[PDB]
C-alpha cells in the first residue's frame, strides 16, 4: 500500500535519457558495450538523481519522487549483462559524492565510490548508492538554484574491457534496474508531478 | 544473496509434480512464488457456490505442453490466456469449458533448449486483470475494442503486437512493476513460477474473461554470430493447482 | 539359459523399417534428427510390436517374439542420442495405447503416453512400453484378422527442436535399443519361424 | 540408474593398476566386468597341468599401450587378438610366446583423446570364440578359408574389414547381444573393460587361435563441422590379470 | 601436489582484503607469499628512526587498480616500480612522497579479462633491486646510465624494451630463478602474490630509487584463430601492507 | 645459501639446443607441438645430463653441475602445456637407462621408463629422472671418453597427437622445466666452469 513499496520496485529505469524515439523507452534503456581497447572510455553517465535523468522518473522510483518534494534514502542501481555467456569483461560503476563533479577520468570516477565488475565471473554487478547529504530531505526536482536538492552522479566505464570469442556478437547490451533501499522514505507531497492530467473534468 | 550473474535461475534442477506427470528439467528456474503465496483451495467462508465442487486432482492438475514458440533473433512476445489454453486441452480445459466456474492458481514452467548463448533476456509476466485496449485509430478518437476470438485465444495464447500494447498500456520498462522472472537465456533460459492469486473478482467464470494472461516479451535482443544456431524453440507447460469449479450443468465451449 | 535372457538383451532394432540396403540394418537403423524450425514433425514411426516392424525382429527380442506364438511382457525401448555435446533439442516419443490409431499429430499423440525428451538434459530418454491387453497373452505374427494380437504404435516426435552452434553439424543420429522388461513370457512355441532353413539335409 | 546421457562412463575418473605401471584417466570409462565376473587364477582341481604354473605378477601384469589409430569420420574397425597382441612385447608377449598355454582374463582400457565433440559411438567388444569366414566368392561355392598371418595379427590387431564381418557373420546390429561398452565420445570417450572369463575351451594354448578378439567399430558416424579437428587418436592400453602357463621349454613365436 | 595442469591457479577463488576495500575475484590466484614471509611491521629493535610512524592502515593499505594495459598475441612487459606507482596515487602515493621513509610489503594482484583460451603463459615477478642496464653503445665502450625518469616511472610503471633487459641482463630463461607466478591463461589468467620482504638495504627512502619493481613479460606467445577475440586487458590490482615512514615534513614529489 | 638450493630452482633449461638465434635462448627454449596425423613422432630429444645439451648448463642446474665435478641426484624434468584449453592430446615421455640407446622407436622408447601425458586430462605432467649410476659420483663434462659419466638421453614423443577444433591454433609450445631432487649432491668443485672471465683483471 505504502508508495515507498512501489519504489522498492525493480523496474527498469534507462542509464541515461537517450530517445532515439520518445514512444520507445526501450532505445535509451539498453546501453550497448562492445569491445573496445581504448582504457577507461565512458559507458554512460546520468544524474544519479532519479528526477534529473528522466528515466528514473518513468521507472516507478522516478515517478514516486516526482511525487514527494522531499527524499531520502539509499538508492540501488542493479546492472544486469545481457551479453553472450562467452564474452567477458570488466566495468567500473561509480557514484561521485556531491560535491565532486563528474570526473570525466578513469582515474578521477575510479576513487570516488565505485566498485570493480568481472564480467564472466558475474554476470551482473550491483552498484550501490549512498544518501549522503548535507540536508535531512531532499527537494524533488533540482532546480539550477538549489544545491542542496542535487544528490549526484553516476557514471559507467570500461575497467578492463569487453571480450568474446569471434562466432560471439561484437556487441551486447547492459540492462538497468533501479529501486530504494530499504530505509528510503518521502515528504512534502504535492500535487501529481508523476502525472498532470491533459486535461481535468467539470 | 541470490547469485548475482544469473538471469538463471537454475542449473541445479527444478521439478514439477502433478498427478499422473512429472516434470523435471536440469535447465531449470527456481520457483518464484507470487506475492509469496502459494494456492490454496477456497476455504467454506471464502465459498458462497453451496454446491460441492469437484476437484479432480491429478488428471486434472498436471503437465500440459501447451505450445512451442521458436524465438528469432527478437520476436514479438504472445501472451497466454490462462483459462482458454487449459481449456482446449482436456481434462481441465473440457472441465473448465464445462464447468462455469474456475479459479486456480498453477504452476508454470518455461523452458528452452538450453543455450548458453542466448542473450536478450525475455520478460516472462503473469497479470490478472490485463486488459487490453486499442489505438483507438490511433488518433484516439476511434474508441475501438475487442474481439471476441481475441479475447478468447484458446490454447494458442494469442500474442500482443507490441510489448507495451501488452495488457495494458504498459511500457516495457514500467511492467517489471508486476514482477517477472526474466529470462535472460544467459544462463539456461528456464522460469519457473507458481502464480497463487487471489482473484480482484471473487469470482471468474474464466469461461469468459480470463483469469490471467501469462506474457511473454523479450526485453534484450537476441545478439548472435553467423556462427551458431539461428533457432531456439521456447515451450511452456503449467500445471493447475487444484481448482475449484461449481455448475455441473452441460457442456460449453462459450 | 532362458530365452528370456536374450530377449532383455541391449542389441539394437532399427526404429522403423527403412532399407536403404538390404545388405546393411544399419541405413534404416540410425535416425537422422536435423535442426528444423516446424513444430511436432515426425521423427518416426513404428508398430511397437517387434514382429511388425521387422527391425525389432532382427533384434533378438524380435527373434525370440517370433519364436513364440505369444508374449506378454512390457517392452522397453531406449533412444540413444548420437549428436554432439553442443547440440541440444527435445523430443517427444510416445506409445499410442491400443484401441488409438497413430496419432498423426503432436497434440494427439502427446497425451496418449509419452515422455519429454531434453536433449543436453539429457543425452538419452528412455521410453517405456506398457503391456496393455483385453488378452492375457498375445500372438506373435499379427495378421490382418487379430486386433487381439495387435500391441500398438510408438512414434517419436519433435518435441522442441534440434539446436547446435554452427561449427557444429546439422544433422545427427538417434540409436535404437530395446529390451524386455523383467516380466516378460512367451508361449506356445512354434517351429522357428526367426529362423527358416533354406534347406532341410536328409 | 546409469546416468542417461552418457555413453561415457566416466568423468569421474578410472585408475587402472598392474605392476610397475599404474594408469589413471580422468577421461576414462567405469569399469564394466565381463559376466559378472572377475578374473581369477586357475583352482588345483581346475588345472591339470601338474606342473607349476609361473605367475610373473607385476612385469606380466601390466600397462601396455599397445597401438594408437587415428580415427576419421568414419573408420573400418579393427580387432585385436587378445594372445598374440601382447605377446608380440614383452614381457608377458615373451613368456606367452615361449609357454605353451596362456590362460588369464585382462583389463582392458581405450581412451581417445578426449573431445567432448565427438559422437558416432564405437562399439567394443571382446570376443571369445570369434571364428572368421569369408565370402567364399560370394557365390558362396568357394569354401574359402583363413590366412595364418590373419590368424595371429600379432600385436597389431589385424582389423575386419566389415563390421558384420567382424567375427563372425555377426551383424552389427545384433552384435550388440555381447555386450559392449560403446564409447558415444558424445562424452569423454573412455572404455574400461575387465573380462574375466571361462573360456570354452577349458585351455588354450593360445600360442594359436587367440582366447579373445577385442573388436572396435563404429555404430554411428562421427559427423562434425569443416571447423573442428578432423582427427583424434583412439588407443587401447591392456593389462592381462596373473596369467597362468604351462610347457617352460624353448621359445616360439609360432 | 599442487594441480599439474593450471598455472592457474584458481578457479576456486581469492580474495583480498585491505581497508576500505575488499576484492574477490573467482577468476584468481592462489596467493604465493614470497620466500615463505608474510609482510610484517619493522621491531623496534630493527627500528633506528625513533619518531614515531603514523601507520594509516586501511586507506593507505587497500586496493589500487593503478593500470589497465590490453595484451596483444605478444607483447614487450613493462615493469612497475613498486614505490612511485603507489605514489602517485593517493592516499598512499600523497603519503610516500611526502614521507622519506616508505617500507612496506604488499599483497600484488594481477587479473585478467577471463580467457580460458589464452595461452602463451606470462612471467610475472618482484624484484628487490632491480638494476637497470644499458647496451651501452652495444659496443660496450658506451658506458651508458639512468634516465631519471626512467628511474620513476610513477604510476606508469614503464616497460621495459627487452625481456632480458628486464632487470638486469636476466635472461627469460634465467629470470625464473627469482620465482614466478606464470600466468599461463591456459586457464584463468590470475596471480596473487603476496611479497613480504626483508630488504637488501635496511632502509630505502624509495622517494628515489623503488624498492621492488614488478614485471610482466610474456614466455610464450599467445596463439589463437582468427576465429576468436583479439584483445583480453590486464589489469594489476595491488594492496601494501601496513607501511611504515618517517621524516614528516613538507611535500616533495621528489 | 648452498649451492643445491639454487639446483633445485624451477629456472627453465630448453628441451634440446636449437639456436635459432644465439642471442634468444627462448627459441630453443618453447618446443613446438602440432596436430600431426603420425603416430609415435619424435617431439624431442636431450641428453639428459645438463652438461651435454647445454640449455641445462645455462639453467641453474645446468650451471652448478659444470661448477662441480660430480654429482649425483635424480633430476626432474617438468613440462608445461602452453597451448589452448579447446586443445587436446598425449605424449609420451621416456628417460632411456644408462646402456641403453635413443629409442629412435615409440616402442622402443616406450618401454624404458615413461609417462603417458594426456592433454585436458593435465596441462603439465612431470617425468621423473632417476639416478642410475654404476659409480656412485658421476663427472660433469661428459668427453667422449667417459662412459661413467654418462647420464643418458630424454626423448619426448607422440602418445596420441595434438587435436584442437579449428576456431583454434593448430601449433602450441611446450615449456621445459628442471630442478634436482630433494637428494641430490655435487663434488670435486673446479675452476668456474659455469663462468669464465673473458679478462682477469690484476
Amino acid at each position: 500500500r505504502n508508495l515507498l513499496e512501489l519504489c522498492q520496485i525493480d523496474t527498469i529505469m534507462e542509464v541515461n535519457n537517450l530517445t532515439t524515439n520518445e514512444a520507445t523507452p526501450m532505445e535509451r534503456l539498453r546501453i550497448p558495450v562492445q569491445v573496445q581497447t581504448q582504457s577507461g572510455e565512458l559507458c554512460a553517465a546520468f544524474k544519479a538523481d532519479p528526477g534529473l535523468d528522466g528515466p528514473w522518473q518513468s521507472t516507478m522510483v522516478g515517478q514516486l519522487c516526482r511525487y514527494y518534494t522531499q527524499w531520502s534514502g539509499s538508492l540501488k542501481i542493479t546492472f544486469m549483462f545481457t551479453g553472450s555467456f562467452m564474452a567477458t569483461g570488466k566495468m567500473l560503476i561509480a557514484y561521485t559524492p556531491p560535491g565532486g563533479s563528474l570526473p570525466a577520468n578513469r582515474m578521477q570516477a575510479m576513487l570516488g565510490t565505485h566498485v570493480i565488475w568481472d564480467f564472466g565471473l558475474q554476470s551482473s554487478v550491483t552498484l550501490v548508492v549512498p544518501w549522503i547529504s548535507n540536508t535531512h530531505y531532499r527537494s524533488q526536482a533540482t532546480g539550477s538554484f538549489f544545491d542542496y536538492y542535487a544528490t549526484g552522479i553516476v557514471s559507467l566505464w570500461y575497467q578492463t574491457n569487453f571480450v568474446v570469442p569471434i562466432g560471439a556478437p561484437t556487441t551486447a547490451y547492459i540492462v538497468v534496474l533501479g529501486s530504494a533501499q530499504k530505509n528510503f522514505t518521502m515528504r512534502l507531497c504535492r500535487d501529481t508531478s508523476e502525472l498532470t492530467q491533459a486535461a481535468e473534468y467539470q | 544473496s541470490p547469485t548475482a550473474e544469473a538471469c538463471g535461475y537454475s542449473d541445479r534442477v527444478a521439478q514439477l509434480t502433478v498427478g499422473n506427470s512429472t516434470i523435471t528439467t536440469q535447465e531449470a528456474a527456481n520457483v518464484i512464488v507470487a506475492y509469496g503465496e502459494w494456492p490454496q483451495y477456497c476455504p467454506d467462508t471464502d465459498a458462497t457456490a453451496v454446491d460441492k465442487p469437484t476437484r479432480p486432482d491429478v488428471s486434472v492438475n498436471r503437465f500440459y505442453t501447451l505450445d512451442t514458440k521458436d524465438w528469432s533473433s527478437s520476436s514479438k512476445g504472445w501472451y497466454w490466456k490462462f483459462p482458454d489454453i487449459l481449456a482446449e486441452t482436456g481434462v481441465f480445459g473440457q472441465n473448465a469449458q464445462f464447468h462455469f466456474l474456475y479459479r486456480s492458481g498453477f504452476c508454470i514452467h518455461v523452458q528452452c533448449n538450453a543455450s548458453k548463448f542466448h542473450q536478450g533476456a525475455l520478460l516472462v509476466a503473469v497479470l490478472p486483470e490485463y486488459v487490453t485496449g486499442t489505438v483507438s485509430g490511433n488518433t484516439g478518437h476511434e474508441n475501438t475494442h475487442p474481439p471476441y476470438a481475441a479475447t478468447q485465444p484458446g490454447a494458442t495464447g494469442f500474442e500482443l503486437t507490441n510489448p507495451y500494447i501488452l495488457d495494458a498500456g504498459i511500457p516495457l520498462s514500467q511492467l517489471l512493476v508486476c514482477p517477472h522472472q526474466w529470462i535472460n537465456l544467459r544462463t539456461n533460459n528456464c522460469a519457473t513460477i507458481v502464480v497463487p492469486y487471489i482473484n480482484s473478482v471473487p469470482f471468474d467464470s474464466a469461461l469468459n474473461h480470463c483469469n490471467f494472461g501469462l506474457v511473454v516479451i523479450p526485453v534484450s535482443p537476441l545478439g548472435f554470430l553467423q556462427g551458431a544456431t539461428p533457432t531456439i524453440p521456447i515451450t511452456i507447460t503449467v500445471a493447475p493447482m487444484n481448482s475449484e469449479f461449481s455448475g455441473l450443468r452441460q457442456a460449453v465451449t462459450q
